RNA sequence: UUAAUG
RNA sequence: AAGACGGUCGAACUUGACUAUCUAGAGGAAGUAAAAGUCGUAACAAGGUUUCCGUAGGUGAACCUGCGGAAGGAUCAUUA
RNA sequence: CACGGGUGACGGGGAAUCAGGGUUCGAUUCCGGAGAGGGAGCCUGAGAAACGGCUACCACAUCCAAGGAAGGCAGCAGGCGCGCAAAUUACCCACUCCCGACCCGGGGAGGUAGUGACGAAAAAUAACAAUACAGGACUCUUUCGAGGCCCUGUAAUUGGAAUGAGUCCACUUUAAAUCCUUUAACGAGGAUCCAUUGGAGGGCAAGUCUGGUGCCAGCAGCCGCGGUAAUUCCAGCUCCAAUAGCGUAUAUUAAAGUUGCUGCAGUUAAAAAGCUCGUAGUUGGAUCUUGGGAGCGGCCGUCCCCUGCUCGGCGCCGGCCCGAAGCGUUUACUUUGAAAAAAUUAGAGUGUUCAAAGCAGGCCGCCUGGAUACCGCAGCUAGGAAUAAUGGAAUAGGACCGCGGUUCUAUUUUGUUGGUUUUCGGAACUGAGGCCAUGAUUAAGAGGGACGGCCGGGGGCAUUCGUAUUGCGCCGCUAGAGGUGAAAUUCUUGGACCGGCGCAAGACGGACCAGAGCGAAAGCAUUUGCCAAGAAUGUUUUCAUUAAUCAAGAACGAAAGUCGGAGGUUCGAAGACGAUCAGAUACCGUCGUAGUUCCGACCAUAAACGAUGCCGACUGGCGAUGCGGCGGCGUUAUUCCCAUGACCCGCCGGGCAGCUUCCGGGAAACCAAAGUCUUUGGGUUCCGGGGGGAGUAUGGUUGCAAAGCUGAAACUUAAAGGAAUUGA
RNA sequence: AUCCGUAACUUCGGGAUAAGGAUUGGCUCUAAGGGCUGGCAGCCGACUUAGAACUGGUGCGGACCAGGGGAAUCCGACUGU
């Protein structure tokens, strides 16, 4: 059955970016997915999205640009310290200039640069560049 | 995907967005609860109670009109059975298939279906043991399962 | 990996521990059957007594007569068809002499034109066959 | 119908 | 002090059992490596009986036949 | 993953290879453990089951007058044996410490020397000048040639200039010496004071040189070279790699993305259990805290606040502010701090002449250093609550603010001595209340179940039908009939074959029958009746995570085979005969046993195939088909219309499929999955690591047997294989 | 007789008392195994089982009773006649 809703949604938007759609409908709405979309929004890879809230698992419509090369996912949620985060961004990001690895922290869901700013590791969500 | 079948069927109820009671339904929640009491006192499974309520009385969801759901109202008054209705119908189907095998031992397909029904019975049995609505000393024994219809 | 759970460490470790035994080098290194079948017994060199000299016919297309020595070891007593490497060095090797026997560099495998020879001769009666070939030292008589 | 080999 | 009865720890000897390694052996039955060997041609083209799998019987020998599959078949097709 | 077994396993700090990850080793100088040939027991002593302490037994071994005595080098040197494999029967307590009655003695601990190419660091074997020559930036010259302000190299051409390696007086060093450093005197032109180790076909830098050998000798880690012109052998010359080092043999690491967590594959190269259920194991849908305010800088950035309930002073007028102590579901996760032996790794400083090293050293007595980082995993502590578990209150034995009774009681108190009963407080039990906004998130294009109309070669039992077959009976006429490429074995005036009418039992279920349906798969096709089941659809039904994959275990499982009964029409393993062929024990034909058919038990094997595990999400269309549901011009049946069957056009769910193209993938064939893979991570089982040996031996287990499951090694080979192209 | 232990093979039933060991006497005790009446009390009747100490010239199923065993080959299955 459906195990990782976040991984399914990011593979859906990755297929939509590969085909070249202007917008895509991903079917469940999770808080992790919404915070991931806001983290991609604050760096500007995607457009402005919206969620459709019934009193169920809601839906999400995301306006897509062509700036997102690949939206990836790291399953399961591995623990990442500040010592190991350099090796994670070495072997998962295409460059040290761009690309982001978001990971959930005690302060909240935020990318690796803001994790270096606030000095807090945590469990990995995925990657996007 | 089904549990013990290769089917991939998509056919179930689609409840509407609005939880509010309609304008035409002038049946109060106490009258709906008394109708549920009358149907359960006559003797009827809560599924068929909900079906008769949405057919004759024109009330689709008891949960939207009243506060509680149907088996919860039967539990609040004292009309709920000893064991739940899906487990009851699976036990009844297992007794029917076991009587069918006793009449015709050669039916290997019905033997396979009997094994499937036993597996679903034990899955729901351990589930209601974890939910603690059945006692932990309860056990499905096919020699004594036939007296329970 | 195939099972990517968060707590599948014993599953991955037991699966890799089972599947290491299907490797050829790992099973040969970690079972004692190959070490028992090895005449050196985990040794690089071995001394042994010459008893006879053998003319071994060669394999396919290359057709020649290689020169080998039936060496009986001291540490085990096993018999080895050891190879005489250089040209004209069978005449230096006489009967009932202690010769040093080494491998040939394929880690216990027959090499090239010679069927069923894994080992070769380095020294002859504490005098090296390289110096006997070059003409530096003389056989002690 | 028979028809094998280098 | 010597010595003695008893108890405890208990080396060691004999017998029996278990387990591990190495090895002799008449004779039987395999695999590998040469060959200027013998007999036949099983398979590769419809290899001249299409091939192969499972299961049984038989025959110098590859193999032959029976029953059920498969095409990895020489047919992706044969007409109201 | 207990127990048992093996270890060519003392454990750790650590070593090597290393991108990131890992893999291998660690007997070895530091810490802890064990032991003194093998066990066992004990005295002394604070501390031993001590062995440079004893007491017995076993193995080994010495002297003897034959009564008896004495031994433990896995200490330092050394000897034998074992080996591929490893040093002197030296000097000294002077450095470091240890012990003693102790400033004095002792220390084979330790220090220093002898061997030492395990290994590491530095590092000689020449340089300069002048002649001849061979050339390059300028000037000149059409080229040829020439001048040197600038050069670069070569040549057993010549020339002095400088030094060790060695020799050796002397200090210094040192317990006494040795070596290093210093220093007189000697000491170099083929500076004979002479540098080797491997190779020269490719990988892999470097002769198609010369002579001999002629598939011989041999070279060759792989491909290969040598069969009388060898770029590969053996020698000379030349050249190439490193340079006091190099080659060879073995274990190991990277290479190996050929063990794959990072990060391999499973249609055809090796591969998915035949299929299904299923416990452990693993993974598990969404949902509970948003924001506002104050201050600064240029709508943005940043800092602060939005927990509750004994002791004292910025103290102030029973109340307020602040500080300290204690209790406020539990973790996993993240950060800091402590505790983490040194030696080793990274690394600060420092001219051991540099460096490997060491912790030293530097200034005219002083100035200083001997840091720091890391130390996996587990345990402690204080901030955070995003993510994953974990509960609350649902027969209300629930919190909250108060009350009335029963039992027990720290005690303040009646000026001081004693009893009883109360006010007032703490523990337990117990009755009537007031209040919570009183309390149960949604119902997943997750799943289970009820219900409706279906649907279907799904399954079981009983029944019924159809022909064909073969045999028999009767009738008619007949010399041929079967069968083959051709014939014969076979039947046949005892009437074969053929035609007609009956009887017979056992099969089989054609044409309808399809890239159509059902079933988990194997599989399922005459009609009717009975029974149980199932997919999909419909649903504003119910339960509320009940789910997915699954070691062990369990059900079904083609055909063939086995054990019992029944029946044996046809076909037909074995067997017989006739053909063919050189030969057939085969293909062909005629018979023909087991079997093929039914029931009750085994067997559990298939090219059991889609050579493609299961569930979930997404990314292109087209015409269909099957089932179910919905809508809409109109024809055709019931007939007398509404409403239901057959058609026509559409919509949706999945069911087998097909066609189309630069989605994308792959080695390609090809695939809408075999795609969403170096832009590598959705979850979960089984399984492969070159080809043989070999699915073999052995061990265990199942079966009546055949055989089924698990399952190697020795040895051998440089290929085996997949796709595609061109010839034949 | 009691306590251990028992192999190859097999038709899984056997082999099997396989094979191979230890003990056994007397005396003096302890513990355990029960009924009737009014978790307690009183009154009574039975033989066993286990353990300990002491002791006799190591003797003890002291007479009697009472299997020698193991590994193979041929034939017949067997019980029976
Ligand atoms: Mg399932
Ligand atoms: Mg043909
Ligand atoms: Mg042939
Ligand atoms: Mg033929
Ligand atoms: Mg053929
Ligand atoms: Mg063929
Ligand atoms: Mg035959
Ligand atoms: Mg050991
Ligand atoms: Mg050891
Ligand atoms: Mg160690
Ligand atoms: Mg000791
Ligand atoms: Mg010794
Ligand atoms: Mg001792
Ligand atoms: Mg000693
Ligand atoms: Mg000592
Ligand atoms: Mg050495
Ligand atoms: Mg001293
Ligand atoms: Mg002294
Ligand atoms: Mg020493
Ligand atoms: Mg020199
Ligand atoms: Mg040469
Ligand atoms: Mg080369
Ligand atoms: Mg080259
Ligand atoms: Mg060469
Ligand atoms: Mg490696
Ligand atoms: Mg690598
Ligand atoms: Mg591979
Ligand atoms: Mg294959
Ligand atoms: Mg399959
Ligand atoms: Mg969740
Ligand atoms: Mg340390
Ligand atoms: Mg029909
Ligand atoms: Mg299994
Ligand atoms: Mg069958
Ligand atoms: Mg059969
Ligand atoms: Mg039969
Ligand atoms: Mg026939
Ligand atoms: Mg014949
Ligand atoms: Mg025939
Ligand atoms: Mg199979
Ligand atoms: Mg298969
Ligand atoms: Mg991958
Ligand atoms: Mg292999
Ligand atoms: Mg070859
Ligand atoms: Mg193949
Ligand atoms: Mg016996
Ligand atoms: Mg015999
Ligand atoms: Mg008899």
């Amino acid at each position: 059955v459906r195990m990782n809703v976040l991984a399914d949604a990011l593979k859906s938007i990755n297929n939509a970016e590969k085909r070249g759609k202007r917008q895509v409908l991903i079917r469940p709405c999770s808080k992790v997915i919404v915070r991931f979309l806001t983290v991609m929004m604050k760096h500007g890879y995607i457009g402005e999205f919206e969620i459709i809230d019934d009193h169920r698992a809601g839906k999400i419509v995301v306006n897509l640009t062509g700036r997102l090369n690949k939206c990836g996912v790291i399953s399961p949620r591995f623990d990442v310290q500040l010592k190991d985060l350099e090796k994670w961004q070495n072997n998962l990001l295409p460059s040290r200039q761009f690309g982001f690895i978001v990971l959930t922290t005690s302060a909240g869901i935020m990318d690796h640069e803001e994790a270096r700013r606030k000095h807090t590791g945590g469990k990995i969500l995925g990657f996007f560049f | 995907g089904r549990m013990h079948a290769p089917g991939k069927g998509l056919s179930q109820s689609a409840l509407p967005y609005r939880r509010s009671v309609p304008t035409w339904l002038k049946l109060t929640s106490d009258d709906v609860k008394e109708q549920i009491y009358k149907l359960a006192k006559k003797g009827l499974t809560p599924s068929q109670i909900g079906v008769i309520l949405r057919d004759s009385h024109g009330v689709a969801q008891v949960r939207f009109v009243t506060g509680n759901k149907i088996l919860r109202i039967l539990k609040s008054k004292g009309l709920a059975p000893d064991l739940p209705e899906d487990l009851y119908h699976l036990i009844k189907k297992a007794v029917a298939v076991r009587k069918h095998l006793e009449r015709n031992r050669k039916d290997k397909d019905a033997k396979f279906r009997l094994i499937l029904i036993e597996s679903r019975i034990h899955r729901l049995a351990r589930y209601y043991k974890t939910k603690r609505v059945l006692p932990p000393n309860w056990k499905y024994e096919s020699s004594t399962a036939s007296a329970l219809v | 990996g195939k099972c990517r759970g968060l707590r599948t460490a014993r599953k991955l470790r037991s699966h890799r521990r089972d599947q290491k035994w299907h490797d050829k080098q790992y099973k040969k290194a970690h079972l004692g059957t190959a070490l028992k079948a090895n005449p050196f017994g985990g040794a690089s060199h071995a001394k042994g007594i010459v008893l006879e000299k053998v003319g071994v016919e060669a394999k396919q297309p290359n057709s020649a007569i290689r020169k080998c020595v039936r060496v009986q070891l001291i540490k085990n007593g096993k018999k080895i068809t050891a190879f005489v490497p250089n040209d004209g060095c069978l005449n230096f090797i006489e009967e009932n002499d202690e010769v040093l026997v080494a491998g040939f560099g394929r880690k216990g495998h027959a090499v090239g034109d010679i069927p069923g020879v894994r080992f070769k001769v380095v020294k002859v009666a504490n005098v090296s066959l390289l110096a006997l070939y070059k003409g530096k030292k003389e056989r002690p008589r």
